């Protein structure tokens, strides 16, 4: 996963509405149903800060148009205290509203993210040292980093399997991106080009906040290089 | 005739569902029991009304062409004695009968009572009635055009030996619909029929030639069964042609009174000594072809092109290979250009050929509720691992003895962990017990020269 | 009984060919019209005589098991726009009929004339009637071992005793070469067994027997073996039963998810299940001095065509395995044009299929690999087949990616080419969008 | 109201039966079907001038049956009475109201009671 800063403190209507918080499931779902008026400013800020990459898969859900949905990093049904906490809110693809919610649903979509979620193996997007716990392999998996503990690994693992991110469409996707950055890499040793100008296309954003899908997968596949771009350019 | 959108209740596997239908080819695919045939024969249920205007209704007592009792669900449940039955089940269909005609008919059964029928369920019935009128007032000027309905079961091959004319008159026109919803072969009827076509064609032929006199009334007798000839062998060589090389269908008396093929290179055979997918083939494009060419006889050679109607087939490739499944959409697409496709198949090789719009993937949960959803990702043109896994949820890589072993050497490698001796005697062993020609353990390979290569 | 090498001349569509057989398991693979049904044909000929040593078919008088005068092959001669045939026709066959009995049989059919036999071919037939013979023996003490064989060919789908007898013994020879395999009929005779089963079970409940009850176990634990063979590694089902108090119908267990109707899975798997059941029943019902081993030390020749019919590609990988591990004395001659089966065999165990333009026959392996193999690999190099559809704009793609890759993209042509694309297959296309993303990265340098 | 899935309110249902002189059991006069199986199979036949005897025999070797086949399974293999104990105990639940409404009347007098289902008696109910 990719570490999401928050540097924005919201919108007035959302500011407003988390002045009485509910207090049980009933009253969370039916504000937050009628809260659909301004749910449009809250996923556009919430999408510009994300870089327009989804919080658990790193997919560019616009270019694929899939649409995004706000996703509530800890269930409202389980703590409805937050349902207006602009701090538990993100933003997630395969917006809610014929490829939509099901079995192979992944994300805040998946099914076992749906039904109970427990906080304390969970590692999400708002950790600041999540990206240490995972690493993507050649064949389109997602695995548990070797040097993790014996109690890390299990939290991964579980946190792997709670938003079903090793599901045939992800495993196929990232795959291709491993191929296309074995031809990058081939491309540039033949070429003799540089590998940090090219690197600034998909390591540095845009003016309109944009950044290519699958962040990890290409900073972890150039080892020294990425590191060097990343900390010339941020 | 059109359909667009299909919704159930309480029906044989489904508590409920819809489903959208593409305007020209749907595919249906189902890991998992047997919803594809439920949604089919649910199709199938709702097209009967319009062919119970035309006097073809149960008089061979067909009881599959309605809602039966054994249609409903049940719902057991172990911890209680007792097992009911869910109430009502329905079937709800909206689409198009005429050019701008679009309408909702439903069809619902209740408990052991006779099934019953809404009002626009009887106007489907109203327009067959004042079309077969229509066609009963052949002393007009104006001409009316008949669609097809037609089903292909997965029994159109089981006992295909068990069992005319041709003009513009009710009786030939409506022939057309006879036993096109049934659910048994109907190859001996297609086979009676072709034998007369040519036969009468043959004869009328030598009867023109020994008195020519008779040129401006039976040379065009000759000129229609030329055409029906033609537009029945172009439809069947735009599927076998360019694939197996067979072509021209024919009937000869000197091969034992048989239907023979012709090949550049293997001459003529009879079609029984053929194999099983070109049988099957032939059957399945000969069905459509007559029944469109009796249908509207005025169309005379694009009586197949500008053909109108739905057609259902379940297990479209079957008992076709590889080479042949890449083309067999199509091939069904440029024959019959005007006529709504609704197929079923497995085969990522017939997945890879459509479009992501025209796929409909069929799942339920426990409680019997079903979807029907589109592919996350593009098909069209991709290869066929890809739609394999992307769609079909199956990993390419078999579950051989050294799968597991395979994938812990990836892990190990691509996390920089290559140099070590256990990885090392994994890598060996590995090869050694499946070849070093392998692409995985060539692609780990690229991947440690290429982390040997970056700590420079 | 074993057959090793079979050899034909001037037959339906090969003018000669020679194939050796695998001691275990044998695929044939072709593409529609290579000849796998003509192999199994000829081979399913080639046993015929001993089966007819037996009254169960001695009244067989079939026409299907022998040359017919459509079995002989023609020949278009061009020139003169006309068919030709070509006699005569015969099989020969070579193998072993019990152990350290080597021999070679013929059989030929010329022109019109009625199908002839050599003399090792009647030997076949005496064999199997001394077979019959030592059968009827009643103070006999030393067993006596009967082979199986099956065909079962693409119409298997389209439609007891259980004594230590003769009858009840060479009743597993009912119509073993024109055989058939439905759920229905299975489900029937199963449901029969476990009745009479639990009938026994319960009269000794109530009031606390001997050849019936054991040869009922038996064989009620000889096919739960096989089927579980079958069933419980790709997924957790095992011991398909019989249950009353679940509504009268058979189910199977999961050890997290607990019983199961076999009616609610699909046709394909189901109709494996019948298929493995019954040749599990006719092992129990030829030896029945095996006990509930009669399925694991039988011996005996099973021909299926198209091995791989309405399966899912899931089912199709575990297929070959379930069937050498169920039935491990047995050998197999299976056909089929899936990839996904193949992906799971040593390439010692496939035959190809091919032929000249004269008609000459080969049968050969594969060159390269096939031992867990990627399915499109297999499909590239076995069958020749590019795992890529040839989509309509497929060469337009392959020649922009072309022109793009030698740096060509800034000339007129090429974007042309470009937005012809884009307006064709749509903006969001992967390929499209690789080929943007390199022309902007060859940029800013 | 009978035929609802995830209903919380109960349905009472009134018993209604006639027992004409069409009951009589004289000298020599003597599956499931899956409508057999429904609360609403007690309506059947029931105010008729008919015998109904064979529908209760059918449907109590039904449940003799299905017993014997749980008391076998639990002394067999001990691991799965877990939500199938359960409809053990409905089962017995059953035969024993039964059973104690036809000693109601038969054992004070006769001395005869426990009618059930055997299968040493080939198969008869005794
Ligand atoms: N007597 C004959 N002379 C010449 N060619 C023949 C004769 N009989 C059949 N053929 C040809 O042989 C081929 C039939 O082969 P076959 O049915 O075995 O093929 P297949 O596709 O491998 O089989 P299947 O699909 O049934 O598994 C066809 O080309 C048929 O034309």
């Amino acid at each position: 996963m990719r570490h999401v800063i928050k540097t924005q403190l919201g919108t007035v209507a959302l500011l407003t509405a988390h002045e009485n918080p509910p207090q049980d499931a009933d009253q969370s779902t039916r504000r937050w149903r009628n809260f659909r008026r301004d749910k449009a400013a809250v996923m556009v800020q919430l999408i510009n800060e994300q870089y327009h990459l989804c919080c658990y898969s790193e997919i560019r859900s616009d270019l694929r148009g899939l649409g995004y949905h706000i996703e509530h990093v800890e269930n409202k049904s389980q703590h409805p205290e937050r349902t207006f906490d602009y701090q538990n809110l993100a933003a997630s693809a395969l917006d809610s509203g014929s490829s939509l919610k099901g079995k192979n649903a992944f994300g805040g979509h998946a099914q076992g993210k749906q039904d109970v979620v427990d906080m304390a193996k969970f590692i999400h997007c708002h950790i600041r040292d999540c990206s240490r716990y995972f690493a993507y392999l050649s064949d389109g998996r997602i695995v548990p980093a070797d040097e993790l503990n014996a109690q890390e690994t299990e939290n991964a693992q579980y946190t792997i399997d709670l938003l079903n991110l090793n599901s045939g469409f992800l495993q196929t996707e990232r795959r291709n991106h491993w191929e296309e950055l074995e031809q990058l890499f081939d491309e540039h040793i033949e070429k003799d080009w540089d590998l940090q100008q090219l690197l600034q296309l998909d390591l540095v954003s845009t003016p309109d906040h944009k950044l290519h899908e699958f962040f990890s997968i290409t900073r972890q596949f150039f080892q020294q290089e990425a590191e060097q771009v990343l900390q010339s350019h941020a | 005739m059109r359909i667009d959108k299909l919704s159930l209740l309480n029906f044989r596997c489904f508590k409920q569902l819809d489903i959208t239908f593409d305007e020209h080819i749907t595919i249906l695919v189902a890991p998992n029991g047997a919803g594809k045939t439920t949604v089919l024969d649910a199709v199938r249920l709702a097209l009967f009304p319009f062919i119970r205007g035309f006097d073809a209704s149960l008089y061979v007592k067909d009881k599959s062409l309605a809602i039966r009792t054994e249609d409903l669900r049940l719902i057991y449940r172990q911890e209680a004695l007792n097992m009911e039955m869910s109430s009502p089940a329905k079937i709800t269909a909206t689409g198009e009968w005429a050019s701008g005609k679009t309408a909702t008919w439903m069809l619902d059964k209740r408990g052991e009572q006779p099934p019953h029928e809404d009002k626009m369920a009887a106007q489907l019935t109203r327009w067959g009635e004042q079309l077969q009128k229509r066609v009963r007032e052949e002393h007009s000027l104006q001409q009316v055009e008949l669609p097809l309905m037609l089903y292909l079961g997965t029994a159109r091959l089981w006992y295909q030996e068990r069992y005319q004319r041709l003009d513009n008159s009710a009786f030939s026109r409506l022939s057309g619909y006879d036993d096109c919803l049934s659910a048994t072969s109907n190859y001996k009827q297609f086979e009676q029929w072709y034998s007369w076509l040519w036969l009468s064609y043959r004869e009328h032929q030598i009867t023109q030639l020994e008195s020519p006199s008779a040129k401006l009334k039976e040379g065009v007798r000759v000129q229609r069964m030329k055409e029906a000839i033609q537009a029945i062998q172009q439809a069947i060589n735009c599927l076998t042609q360019q694939v197996t090389g067979w072509h021209d269908l024919e009937y000869s008396a000197s091969h034992n009174q048989q239907l023979v093929m012709s090949h550049p290179q293997y001459g003529k055979i009879p079609l029984s000594q053929l194999s099983d997918g070109l049988r099957n083939a032939v059957a399945m494009v000969a069905d459509i072809a007559f029944r469109c060419v009796k249908l509207n006889p005025h169309l005379q050679n694009d009586a197949a092109l500008k053909t109108q109607g739905i057609v259902l087939i379940d297990e479209v490739d079957m008992f076709l290979h590889p080479a042949w499944q890449q083309q067999i959409i199509q091939s069904l697409r440029s024959a019959f250009p005007q006529i709504q496709f609704i197929v079923t198949t497995h085969s990522p090789q017939v997945l890879s050929t459509v479009k992501r719009e025209s796929i409909r993937l069929l799942e339920q949960d426990e409680n019997g509720n079903g979807k029907a959803l589109m592919p996350l990702g593009a098909t069209y043109g991709e290869p066929s691992n890809d739609v394999l896994q992307s769609v079909m949820g199956v990993d390419p890589q078999p579950a051989v003895k050294e799968k597991a072993d395979l994938q812990k050497l990836t892990g190990w490698v691509d996390q920089g962990k290559y140099d070590e001796p256990k990885t090392q005697q994994l890598m060996v062993a590995l090869e050694v017990a499946l070849g070093e020609k392998h692409p995985q353990l060539q692609r780990l390979q690229r991947s440690i020269a290429r982390q040997r290569l970056l700590k420079g």
